[PDB]
């Protein structure tokens, strides 16, 4: 009966990322070691159980900025950043194994099983 | 002329690097121009060379270049592409004329030798 | 030549979805006529040439409530933000012209465009 | 022989009833959406769905022969959300009591 719209998912992402590159309505900052990522916290939680358990809790939901462990890595961190924005995942034999840790401890299990198929392949 | 990769890099670069160094006004031009994140459609039907520093950049360190003067020619290219695009009362057309100002002070000195 | 997850865009929006469903993290009401509905800025914004503008305005983009044109209808307000987070568009007969009326006041114009196929095709 | 508009009639009401609590009738004026309410056993628990909507249809359709066949639809919808729901849960307490007034006012319709 409705109407499907197949771009139209695509196009809020893509306008999602616009406002970030324009630092428009980001309500928060992950620190990642010295690195600082401006962000928001809906597409955060929208793309990574780990923020979705850290907006969830309500002694958290209203901070401005998170400090992630310290054994993060932020080229990491930025990659997957980027992906949660764009659907698009750089994915190279330098980065791998930093980008996977840093999947696995966000709970982004279906690129932390892409990053397991990369490896295996290569 | 025989001019090596590592000569032109050598001579060439500073002028590169000089141009990077001028903050804010390098800062349109250090990657390729996003025509779909920034939001501005039409821009490869008005710019169909584009040209940026970090192009430019790679070229030289792949050896690209043969000439001093193909290098020339792509800084001109980025910014003529900035001018062709931008409307004169813009911040980056208005950002290109400056970093223009900086490259022919850095090239001319360089080019004669 | 990075690797593209063809699903994660409709992953996002349906997410979007369950946290509007559960009121975590909407941060303005838009009130149509008595009617109200919760929202996040950013997913009106992305949707919406209206909402895009109000919310860009510095003297707005803090605002906590919107009142939309009293004209405006709220089922056909509600099938839009529905709409916005779904890519599920409700269209009937009983509803079109009060859907695109909406549509061409929030400024969603593929939206107004298929309302306009909608109706010609209607027999 | 029971026609649709005898039953609708008489039923109506006990439905309408349901409804008009609030909110305890909030979790069951629906379909239950497994995927939006983010439950993705639901399904495997719950084989019989069902929720006020589908029997307001159901009666609006005359679909429903016999007043027992109402009765046992809204038990089915009761039972699956005593069954999915923990006891602890909203919703499970909501069942209760809209099964309490399900109750009060089926026993006088149904001696008809």
């Amino acid at each position: 009966s409705q109407i499907q719209f197949t771009r139209h998912a695509s196009d809020v992402l893509l306008n999602l990322n616009r406002l970030r590159s324009r630092d428009i309505l980001t309500d928060v900052v992950i620190v990642v070691s010295r690195e600082q990522f401006r962000a928001h916290k809906t597409v955060l939680m929208a793309c990574s159980g780990l923020f979705y358990s850290i907006f969830t809790d309500q002694l958290k939901r209203n901070l401005s900025v998170i400090n992630l462990d310290p054994e993060i890595n932020p080229e990491g961190f930025n990659i997957l950043l980027d992906f949660m924005y764009t659907s698009r995942l750089n994915l190279r034999e330098g980065n791998i194994m930093a980008v996977m840790a840093t999947a696995m401890y966000l709970q982004m299990e279906h690129v932390v099983d892409t990053c397991r198929k990369f490896i295996k392949a290569s | 002329k025989i001019f090596k990769p590592e000569e032109l890099r050598q001579a060439l670069m500073p002028t590169l690097e000089a141009l990077y160094r001028q903050d804010p006004e390098s800062l349109p031009f250090r990657q390729p121009v996003d025509p779909q994140l920034l939001g501005i459609p039409d821009y490869f039907d008005i710019v169909k060379s584009p040209m940026d520093l970090s192009t430019i950049k790679r070229k030289l360190d792949t050896g690209q270049y043969q000439e001093p003067w193909q290098y020339v020619d792509d800084i001109w290219l980025m910014f003529n592409n900035a001018w062709l695009y931008n409307r004169k009362t813009s911040r980056v057309y208005k950002y290109c004329s400056k970093l223009s100002e900086v490259f022919e002070q850095e090239i001319d000195p360089v080019m004669q030798s």
